[PDB]
This record gives structure tokens, C-alpha cells and sequence, in this order.
RNA sequence: CUCCGCAUAAGCCUGCGUCAGAUUAAAACACUGAACUGACAAUUAACAGCCCAAUAUCUACAAUCAACCAACAAGUCAUUAUUACCCUCACUGUCAACCCAACACAGGCAUGCUCAUAAGGAAAGGUUAAAAAAAGUAAAAGGAACUCGGCAAAUCUUACCCCG
RNA sequence: GCUACCUAAGAACAGCUAAAAGAGCACACCCGUCUAUGUAGCAAAAUAGUGGGAAGAUUUAUAGGUAGAGGCGACAAACCUA
RNA sequence: GCUAAACCUAGCCCCAAACCCACUCCACCUUACUACCAGACAACCUUAGCCAAACCAUUUACCCAAAUAAAGUAUAGGCGAUA
């Protein structure tokens, strides 16, 4: 299951990975990072959502949010605020250089209005149907939650039932008829088992 | 209030600077140099 | 079943039956040579050889001639960074022999760029090669 | 760690002097 | 002669002398378990 | 050794916050308030120390009779021992008689 | 020199100790004279395994399914579904009395039953 | 306090990825595949 | 036969095995008890094939193809056991009104702390049992002092925990002074 | 060389089996080894342990090759009647170079067999061959002259006193 | 769980002499007379040799009992976890 | 030049306030954490001494239900120490 020490420092690498284990062994104890408390309800940044960088090496650029870390209030954008690191290095070969992105705090980014490609501040609201949404403060317009592929990787629109995958018509069929009998009693009538012997009473203490 | 001596390094350097030209451990160890600096003066 | 209370029995009472069993057994490959008819299992401690027979015959329709069990100790020698001993869980092993001359052999569940790189030239003496001048 | 600022400031000044002696400027 | 080998292990003797059942047998032994429960002993008895 | 190599973070103090800007207010509540209130009643803290001053033996004796019936058993046992030690020191040990 | 922080097991102790301790397996009989063990067929759990032929359900379910919400079943939910319809019919018919509650499905007692509800005398 | 004991450089011998996974099997070091939506750019 | 402990021969050697979703507790509230008793054994046999594959992967020192398969089955087996127990619990409240299937009672142990005693099944009444009457469900007056010492211990712990939380919040404004609101 | 050895009991609890190793032994000095680390495996009951329906009732005559014989310290072995009682092979121990002595300690450790072994083991890291020191072998003539004392060693001896 | 004494039920004691033995020679076994070495050692009492006893008031395994204002003691003010 | 040196958090302390007080299943007073058999054992009882008195022998403060004051007063006490 999950084995996280009390003051585990979250990072770019996922917990339990080989890189995180070496980085965060069970024994180390480091100063806890201070994170501004943000209500799960208030959080307004999700993966697949365009954001503009206010402060950093490359400010004023808009990019998609590929990853978000709630524990540290980090937002990762592809291709922006990126340094360079050699990947696939070996003892003989230097390795291949690639740009690696650096995490950004939720205060160093700013959401963009779909109508006007400019940074804007949003406040949550409710539509007619009652579904909660985020609306820009200036020139209020709806900003839906960008669709993002599932973590597991399954694409419902491209699913092929296998030999051990129940069909939709068999997994939604209703066969239950509310009664006043237990699985044991109901099964003994169907299987055909008969037991005439009685159960003598015991004492409980 | 817990007070601790924060400048003990300078207190011993004003004694050891007069022991730099001595011989042996009484030129770097305060306990030994202090007794020989006082005899020099 | 495990982690459940068993209804007490008295002379002339009903037969004891379990409709849903939480015993989960795993077939394992023997470490040492065993006869062909023999099969090896790892079962929970609470399980008995009598249950393993009725469990196999009923659920998997396998006739078994003989069943033998042994309890295997798990080393509590390992220690953590706090010098506290770590216990490997003790487990039970079961040896089952098939009845009608059937033979079982463990199946094989796991059947089965670098030359495009250019190196430094000794004659160049370490001079950067990128420069065409 | 001991609390205070006077001794640390005074120790930084001696370090600079030591650095100048080891590496005197032109 | 040479000393130091006073402990000659015997599980029967160990469970009968300092065991859980003998602790609870007397009121002074129950106070032993309560003191070790108060201090937080991982082992209360043999 | 024994002395830090870097300078500590600056010690920034706000001399004009609420607690410093309104310190000392209502200290003459009696003189200017027709003596309805007394300044000692503005003191907050242990109920056995409000408007009262004494030495350790006097403080410990006062705490034991004022909140001693509410103290934890281990803390009360240490208090009584502290009073015993101080009784012997103050009444039997010292330079002057 | 004893390990008092190790799990006490049948593997520890002398011969009489190691034979009297078990591992949690339920008994299926008793010892008679001569150390002869007598097995009780009624004490051995009998596996009630059904016929799995022509069974539509499978270990997994396709992902192309709705995200129905969870509605934990309650006693009130079970009463209205099964017991109430029969009562309403008899109420309209004009023949309803407490004496016939057993006919509706109510159980006055648990005695004389193979599968009692409290204290239950059957396995999962 | 302030104590860390470090060993000398090991200098892994095999560079290729195959040999590492070929030698990780002989040593029992199982490395399950990764799981992440984020990929490099 | 013993061929149900392993996966389809063709799947041997593959690194991935596509699998569907896990049964949800709500999808099982529509099936009958007879259908759930049949499904339990379909999932049981799939669970043993996955436990057999998980152990042979360690034997051959290789990673398991799709470990999530076992997690899905374990979630389905627990969800199914939740539904059946839910129907039995509701049926027990109507016929009996009891919230617990196993009898018990609140009692004080020899140590003086409250504990819920779960009853056992016996053949003779409690006043005849030799071993049950040696057990004590009452604390003598030499326990009162330890009960207070143990109560004062929990209070100190609960006090440090509450004072710590206050400190973190007061230290959390120095760096984020815009949290005054 | 053989101080033993194999097994049982007791104790201990995976603690020289496989793979791997940056760890380790004087031994990364090439290459073995490993009791340390990580992963994997392992001891399968017939031996042993875990027993018994009630009530009343019975039980003078040792053992010792148990026969002569001779004893005192006077001894370890048994039932009947009546009633009740047709299902039967579960559960647990089973590994090792091992336990008590802070140690991979010249110590301590019960029984059976072997009584010199069919089992189990290695006193010398290499060299040189001073002193003093330790353990032994041999020694001219003399033979207690040594010493508090024939201590030690060698050898295989007389007589007497005190005390008990 | 060492040790002192006791309780329950067990075990061991070749060979030779005399055959009667709290008898003798003498293994195992128990004890520890004298010497040497060792003295932060192999060892918080050991090693080697030499010795006392070895069918008895013997030695010994197992479980149990006696607890400090006390116990136990063939009285050494012994022994009751170095 | 090695060995090292250096740090700021973990949390803790003292008050205030408020009385305090569990849970998945299974197991646990027998050799605790051990599914299942004839029992009747039951709890209460002045603390002492170190220390002070320059020994010691009567004696020698120990929250006991409101902070202050009355008051270290009345009073007790080898009429001493002290209370
Ligand atoms: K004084
Ligand atoms: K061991
Ligand atoms: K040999
Ligand atoms: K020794
Ligand atoms: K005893
Ligand atoms: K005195
Ligand atoms: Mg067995
Ligand atoms: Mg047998
Ligand atoms: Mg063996
Ligand atoms: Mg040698
Ligand atoms: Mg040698
Ligand atoms: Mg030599
Ligand atoms: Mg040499
Ligand atoms: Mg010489
Ligand atoms: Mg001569
Ligand atoms: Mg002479
Ligand atoms: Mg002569
Ligand atoms: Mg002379
Ligand atoms: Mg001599
Ligand atoms: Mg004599
Ligand atoms: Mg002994
Ligand atoms: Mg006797
Ligand atoms: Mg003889
Ligand atoms: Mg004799
Ligand atoms: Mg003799
Ligand atoms: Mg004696
Ligand atoms: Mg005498
Ligand atoms: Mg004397
Ligand atoms: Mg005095
Ligand atoms: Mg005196």
C-alpha cells in the first residue's frame, strides 16, 4: 500500500518510484516545505488547461498544463520554464540532451480567457442547471474543465470487450427481487439441498 | 531566557596570537598557551 | 473460511456448509524434484488438508489421492534502519498427488542504434571535431 | 545554532581579511 | 568456578515464573502489567 | 568551530503593530475611571499569580492550595517535593542566620 | 536470553508444548482412548459450489458503462420494496390484521430454523 | 551529530541497458514498468 | 482441472493483458443472491490464477504482466462481500432489530478499562464452566490510580497536538501574510 | 591428528542451500570462500506430541538371568460388576556449521550407540635460528651437599610421633 | 533456570580382586591436593601435569517448594543469578 | 590538502480554555493474543523511615475544598528544636 513518512517531501517523480526511493529513503528527515493551504473546492487549475506564466525565465508565454501536484501546489507546463539535462547517459557516451520542465507555483501562473488570450482571474459560480463552473472576473465567460486522458490510459470510445469482460447488457441487467431470505436459504432451494436435522441451541458468554 | 557565549572564538585568539611563535602544543592549544603567554608578559 | 466464527456442532445436528469461501490458494513450482503425479500448493494456515481436497474436487473438479501439509517458517532475521527485526510471513505448503494416474508438469509461463555512433579519432589528439576549419 | 548577530558579523569581517591576504587584489 | 552461565533456559520455567497467567494471579502482578502498560512496554510479560 | 559561517536572516520588527501601538493603554483605569477597576485586574495568566508576587517557595505554596486539587498526580508529587527541598534550603542552609 | 518480543508459536517449547499449540485451524473431531482421533463428517465445512455453465457474468466489466451512484441498502428500503406491496393490497381488500403478520413474511422468533439471524449459526 | 560515512566510487561496469536488465534478473532486482501520463517534450 | 490455475496459453509470454473494469458495489445490487453466489466463484478462480502468476514472476525474477488485474479482482471480491453483508444486516434489523450479528456486552477488565466482550459458543451454562469463571470482569480499588495516570497521559498528548497546530498556523502567516482574511 | 563422532532430549529460530554483490574474513594481491546484505527456495508421518463415559468395587507375597541362596534400607507396573457407546487417520514438531558464557571464547552441557572408528578434523602466513622466557629430551663423576621443606623431577620405599 | 536444603517420579556407575563391604586397585563420571603457566587471560577463577573419591551419606537430567525483620545451612557468619 | 566545520527545522516547555471517556472481521486470564464441557479462590486493616533537634529516646511543616486580612496572634511543645 502507501508508506509515506510524516514529513515526506513530494517531488516531480511519483511516490514509490525507484527515483523517489533513492531520493527519499525511509531514514532521511528534511525540513518540511511550507505550502499555502488551498481548499480542494477552491483549486482552479487542472491538467490540459492553458495558463500564462507571470514570473520566470520566459514570462508572458501560454502553455498547456501537463501535470499538477496538489501537495506542493505545483503546475507543470510543457515547453516553458525548462532547463536542459542529458538523458540516457552511459559511462562511454555523454548522452542525449533534452529540455526538462521545472514546476511552477499556482501564483506564478495565471489562467487565460478563451475569448481574449490574456491573463484573467476567475471566481467560481453556478449555471442554470446547477453545475458549478469557474467564471472570469473581467469579461465574465465560462471556462469549462479541459478534457484530459485518463491516468490508466483506457479510452472508452475505443474499448473492445475481451473474453473475460462482461458485456454492458449483462452487467446492467436487473435480476434481483427483494425478499426476506438470505443467500444461504435462497441458494439451498435452487441447488436442491435438503436438511431435515435441527440445530440444537447453545449458550453465548 | 537561555544565554550562551557567542564570541568565544575571539576571546581565545587575542591570547593565541601572542603564542604563534612558541614551540609545541602551547602555540595552538589555549589551555597550554595561556599559561605561557602570561609568563612571557 | 478464515477469520469467521464456526457454528458449534452437537450430536444429531445439521451438516456444516460454507457457500462462499475466502480461502485463496496459489499453485507454485517445486524447488526440488518431485514425482510427476505430485502437485505443490501454498495455502493459508487455517486451511486443512481435508479442506484442500474438497476445495479442489468441488471448485476445480480435480480428483486427489493424497494430501500432505507442512508449515514453513519465515525468517525474522532481517532488520530495518532502526535495527528492528522484519518478519517474513510464515506460510503453509501442501503437496497433492493426483488419483487416476494423471501427471502434472509446471508450465513455462514466461516463454521468449548502438552501432550508429561515431567515436573520437586518436590522430585528432582531442581537438574539437565540430569545427570544419 | 546559537542566537545572535554581532559575533557572526564580526566573524565575516575576519574571513574577508583572511581572503584578502590569501588573494591580495591588484 | 567460572561464573556467568546462571541462565539455563527452560520455556516451562519461564512461562510459569514470569508468565501472563502468573502475573494476573496476584494483585502485585497486575500492578506490574499496569506499570508496563503505562510506560508503553512493547512486551508486558513472557 | 562553534561559530556560524554565514549571517543569520535579518530580524525585522514592526514597531507599529497593534500590540506595540496600544501597549500601556488602560493602565490608569483606576485614577481616571473613578476607581471602578484596578490595574492588577488587567493582568492575565495563571490564576495563582494574578496581582501577586513572591519567591519560588511562596509561588509553589500558593499554587498548591489554589489549583492543587486540579493538578496531575505526577506534577503534584513533584510540587510537594519541590516545597520540601526549598523549605530545607531557605530555613537551614545559607551564609546568614 | 529469550526473545520475549517474538511471536509465540508451536515451533517453540518442548515436545508437549509444540503438540498442544496449533495454527488457527478449526477442529473436525475429538481424541478418544488410545490417542485415536475420530473425525466428524458434520464438522467438516462442506463447499456449496454451483454450476457455472452458461453464466453470463465474468470477472471484469467493460468500461462502456454508466457511472451510477451508490445507494447503500437500508432496512427501510427493503421493507417498502417487498413487504409494503403485499400489505397495501390486503389493506385495500379490507382483510388486514397483526395476527397474519407471519403470513406477510415476518418471523416472530428465530428458533426452529436452520439459518438463524441472531445469533447467526451459519458461515459466509 | 553531522556524521555521514560514504564508500568509494563503485563505477558500474555494464553500460548497456540490456546487460543491466540482464544482470538485474540474476540479482533478483525487479523493476516494474512506470506509469505516468506526462511524457518528455 | 488444473488448467484453470493458469492463463490462456496464448497469453503466456506477453507483457500486457487487456482487462476490463472492476465490478462496482452498485452494479451488484441488481443481481440476485443466486447470481452473486455464482459470480463469487468466477472471481475466486481468476484470483488464484493471478496469485499463481504473481508468485512465479518472483521465481523467474521478472515483473508481473498486469498487476492491476489482481487489484481489480480484489476490489470486486470485497465489493461483492459488502453487498451480501448489507442485505443480511438489513434483514436482521427487521426480524430481530439487532445491529450486531454476534452477541456481546460492555464490561470492565481486570485492568479497569472498558472493552467490548464478544461471546463464544458453549455447551454448558456459564456457572458450570471452570475456565470462564477464572476470568475476571471487575477491577479492584488498586486500579484507580493507574486509570488516572493513564488518563493524564492521554491529556498531555492531546495538549501537545493542539498547541502544535496553533503554532504552525501562527508560523504560516509570517510567510503568507495575505491569509489574515 | 583423531580432544572424537552419529543420533535423541533440551535450548536456539533460517544463522556456510541457489543466484547476485560496492559488503566481509589475513585473504579485491589475480581468483576462490562467506556465517554479512538482497532475492529465491526449503522440513511432507508411519517417529514424536496432542488422549480416555459414569458409579461402585478389586489390588498381603519386591527387584536382582529369579531358579538354589541370603538379606534389609522392605521396594516402579494387575481389576471386577452394571450402565452408556457403529463416523474413524485431523491438528502440531521435523532446516543449519545451532544452546549457556558480552565474541565464530582452550570454559560449561543430560541420554543412546560406536570404544577406535566406515565418522570427524589440521599443530607450521613466510624467513631467520640472538638474549631473556615457556614446554620437553639427554647428560661425565658425585647423589639432597639444594631448600623453610626432597618443592619439582626421577624412582617405586623403612619406620615412628602428634591430631582426628 | 546459579547456589543451599527438600518433594515427585527417572537415569548412570567398564574391568580386576574379594564376593560380606558408607571394602581395595582402576575407566567413564564427580571433586579440586601440589606445582608451573596465565594475571585487561582461552577464562570477571582457565590450561597442563600430578592428585582425592568412584555401589554410595554417590553423581546426575526434568518439574515443583521454602524470600530478605526472611529463607536454607553435616556453622565456613557458608549460600540465596559473577 | 585530508579529517572536519557550518545551518533550522522536527518537535518540546509553561499558561489559558475546555471535564474525560471505543469500534472491520478473527484471537487473547490455559503456557495471554489458544474455536467447543460439571463449576462455587475472591475486595477492604493507623505508612514507615531518612532528615531537624548540631547525639538521641517525646517531638520535627506535607493541598484537602475562597485570594486577602485577622496572624506567624491565641495556643501547642524534651515549653527545646520547631508546630
Ligand atoms: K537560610
Ligand atoms: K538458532
Ligand atoms: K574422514
Ligand atoms: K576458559
Ligand atoms: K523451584
Ligand atoms: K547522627
Ligand atoms: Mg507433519
Ligand atoms: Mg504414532
Ligand atoms: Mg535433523
Ligand atoms: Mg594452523
Ligand atoms: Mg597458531
Ligand atoms: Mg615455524
Ligand atoms: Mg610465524
Ligand atoms: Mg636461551
Ligand atoms: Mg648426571
Ligand atoms: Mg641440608
Ligand atoms: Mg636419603
Ligand atoms: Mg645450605
Ligand atoms: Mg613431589
Ligand atoms: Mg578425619
Ligand atoms: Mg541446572
Ligand atoms: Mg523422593
Ligand atoms: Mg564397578
Ligand atoms: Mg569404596
Ligand atoms: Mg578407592
Ligand atoms: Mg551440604
Ligand atoms: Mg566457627
Ligand atoms: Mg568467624
Ligand atoms: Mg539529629
Ligand atoms: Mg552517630
Amino acid at each position: 500500500k502507501v508508506t509515506l513518512p510524516p514529513h515526506y517531501r513530494y517531488g516531480m517523480s511519483p511516490p514509490g518510484s525507484v527515483a523517489d526511493k533513492r531520493k527519499n529513503p525511509p531514514w532521511i528527515r528534511r525540513r518540511p516545505v511550507v505550502v499555502e493551504p488551498i481548499s480542494d473546492e477552491d483549486w482552479y487549475l487542472f491538467c490540459g488547461d492553458t495558463v500564462e506564466i507571470l514570473e520566470g525565465k520566459d514570462a508572458g508565454k501560454q502553455g498547456k498544463v501537463v501535470q499538477v501536484i496538489r501537495q506542493r501546489n505545483w503546475v507543470v507546463v510543457g515547453g516553458l520554464n525548462t532547463h536542459y539535462r542529458y538523458i540516457g547517459k552511459t559511462m562511454d557516451y555523454r548522452g542525449t540532451m533534452i529540455p526538462s520542465e521545472a514546476p511552477l507555483l499556482h501564483r506564478q501562473v495565471k489562467l487565460v480567457d478563451p475569448m481574449d488570450r490574456k491573463p484573467t482571474e476567475i471566481e467560481w459560480r453556478f449555471t442554470e442547471a446547477g453545475e458549478r463552473v469557474r467564471v472570469s472576473t473581467r469579461s465574465g465567460r465560462i471556462i469549462p474543465k479541459p478534457e484530459f486522458p485518463r491516468a490508466d490510459g483506457i479510452v472508452p470510445e475505443t474499448w473492445i470487450d475481451g473474453p473475460k469482460d462482461t458485456s454492458v447488457e449483462d452487467a446492467l441487467e436487473r435480476t434481483y427481487v427483494p425478499c426476506l431470505k438470505t443467500l444461504q436459504e435462497e441458494v439451498m432451494e435452487a441447488m436442491g439441498i435438503k436438511e431435515t436435522r435441527k440445530y440444537k441451541k447453545v449458550y453465548w458468554y | 531566557l537561555r544565554n550562551r557565549v557567542t564570541d568565544r572564538y575571539f576571546r581565545i585568539q587575542e591570547v593565541l596570537k601572542h603564542a604563534r611563535h612558541f614551540r609545541g602544543r602551547k602555540n595552538r592549544c589555549y589551555r597550554l598557551a595561556v599559561r605561557t603567554v602570561i609568563r612571557a608578559f | 473460511a478464515r477469520n469467521v466464527v464456526y457454528p458449534l456442532y452437537r450430536l444429531g445436528g445439521p451438516q456444516l456448509r460454507v457457500f462462499r469461501t475466502n480461502f485463496f490458494i496459489q499453485l507454485v513450482r517445486p524447488g526440488v524434484a518431485q514425482p510427476e503425479d505430485t502437485v505443490q500448493f501454498r495455502i493459508p494456515m487455517e486451511m486443512t488438508r481435508v479442506d484442500l481436497r474438497n476445495y479442489l474436487e468441488g471448485i476445480y473438479n480435480v480428483p486427489v489421492a493424497a494430501v500432505r501439509t507442512r508449515v514453513q517458517h519465515g525468517s525474522n532475521k532481517r532488520r530495518d534502519h532502526r535495527n528492528v527485526r522484519i518478519k517474513k510471513p510464515d506460510y503453509k505448503v501442501a503437496y497433492v498427488q493426483l488419483a487416476h494416474g494423471q501427471t502434472f508438469t509446471f508450465p513455462d509461463l514466461f516463454p521468449e542504434e548502438r552501432q550508429q555512433r561515431q567515436s573520437s579519432d586518436p590522430r585528432r589528439g582531442g581537438v574539437p571535431s565540430w569545427f570544419g576549419l | 545554532v546559537k542566537k545572535g548577530f554581532r559575533a557572526a558579523f564580526r566573524f565575516q569581517k575576519e574571513l574577508e581579511r583572511q581572503r584578502l591576504l590569501r588573494c591580495p587584489p591588484p | 568456578k567460572a561464573r556467568g552461565n546462571e541462565y539455563q533456559p527452560s520455556n516451562i520455567k519461564r512461562k510459569n515464573k514470569h508468565g501472563w497467567v502468573r502475573r494476573l494471579s496476584t494483585p502485585a502482578g497486575v500492578q506490574v502489567i499496569l506499570r508496563r502498560m503505562l510506560k508503553g512496554r512493547k512486551s508486558l510479560s513472557h | 568551530i562553534g561559530i556560524r559561517l554565514t549571517l543569520p536572516p535579518p530580524k525585522v520588527v514592526d514597531r507599529w503593530n497593534e500590540k506595540r501601538a496600544m501597549f500601556g493603554v488602560y493602565d490608569n483605569i483606576g485614577i481616571l475611571g473613578n476607581f471602578e477597576k484596578h490595574p492588577k485586574e488587567l493582568i492575565r495568566g495563571p490564576i495563582w499569580l494574578r496581582g501577586w508576587k513572591g519567591n519560588e517557595l511562596q509561588r509553589c505554596i500558593r499554587k498548591r492550595k489554589m489549583v492543587g486539587s486540579r493538578m496531575f498526580a505526577d506534577d503534584l508529587h513533584n510540587l510537594n517535593k519541590r516545597i520540601r527541598y526549598l523549605y530545607k534550603h531557605f530555613n537551614r542552609h545559607g551564609k546568614f542566620r | 536470553g529469550a526473545d520475549r518480543m517474538s511471536k509465540w508459536t508451536s515451533k517453540r517449547g518442548p515436545r508437549s508444548f509444540r503438540g498442544r499449540k496449533g495454527r488457527g485451524a478449526k477442529g473436525i473431531g475429538f481424541l478418544t482412548s488410545g490417542w485415536r482421533f475420530v473425525q466428524i463428517k458434520e464438522m467438516v465445512p462442506e463447499f456449496v459450489v454451483p454450476d457455472l455453465t452458461g453464466f453470463k457474468l465474468k470477472p471484469y466489466v467493460s468500461y462502456l458503462a454508466p457511472e451510477s451512484e451508490e445507494t447503500p441498502l437500508t432496512a427501510a428500503q427493503l421493507f417498502s420494496e417487498a413487504v409494503a406491496p403485499a400489505i397495501e393490497k390486503d389493506f385495500k381488500d379490507g382483510t388486514f390484521d397483526p395476527d397474519n403478520l407471519e403470513k406477510y413474511g415476518f418471523e416472530p422468533t428465530q428458533e426452529g430454523k436452520l439459518f438463524q439471524l441472531y445469533p447467526r449459526n451459519f458461515l459466509r | 551529530t553531522k556524521k555521514r560515512f560514504t564508500p568509494p566510487i563503485y563505477q558500474p561496469k555494464f553500460k548497456t541497458e540490456k546487460e543491466f536488465m540482464q544482470h538485474a534478473r540474476k540479482a533478483g532486482l525487479v523493476i516494474p514498468p512506470e506509469k505516468s501520463d506526462r511524457s518528455i517534450h | 482441472g488444473l488448467e484453470e490455475f493458469f492463463d490462456d496459453p496464448k497469453n503466456w509470454g506477453q507483457e500486457k493483458v487487456k482487462s476490463g473494469a472492476a465490478w462496482t458495489c452498485q452494479q451488484l445490487r441488481n443481481k440476485s443472491n443466486e447470481d452473486l453466489h455464482k459470480l463469487w466463484y468466477v472471481l475466486l478462480k481468476e484470483r488464484n490464477m493471478l496469485l499463481t502468476l504473481e508468485q512465479e514472476a518472483k521465481r523467474q525474477r521478472l515483473p508481473m504482466p498486469s498487476p492491476e488485474r489482481l487489484d481489480k479482482v480484489v476490489d470486486s471480491m470485497d465489493a461483492l462481500d459488502k453487498v451480501v453483508q448489507e442485505r443480511e444486516d438489513a434483514l436482521r434489523l427487521l426480524q430481530t432489530g439487532q445491529e450486531r450479528a454476534r452477541p456481546g456486552a460492555w464490561r470492565r477488565d481486570i485492568f479497569g478499562r472498558i472493552i467490548w466482550h464478544k461471546f463464544k459458543q458453549w455447551v454448558i451454562p456459564w456457572h458450570l464452566n471452570k475456565r470462564y469463571n477464572r476470568k475476571r470482569f471487575f477491577a479492584l480499588p488498586y486500579v484507580d490510580h493507574f486509570l488516572r495516570l493513564e488518563r493524564e497521559k492521554r491529556a498531555r498528548i492531546k495538549a501537545r497536538k493542539e498547541n502544535l497546530e496553533r503554532k504552525k498556523a501562527k508560523i504560516l502567516l509570517k510567510k503568507f501574510p495575505h491569509l489574515a482574511e
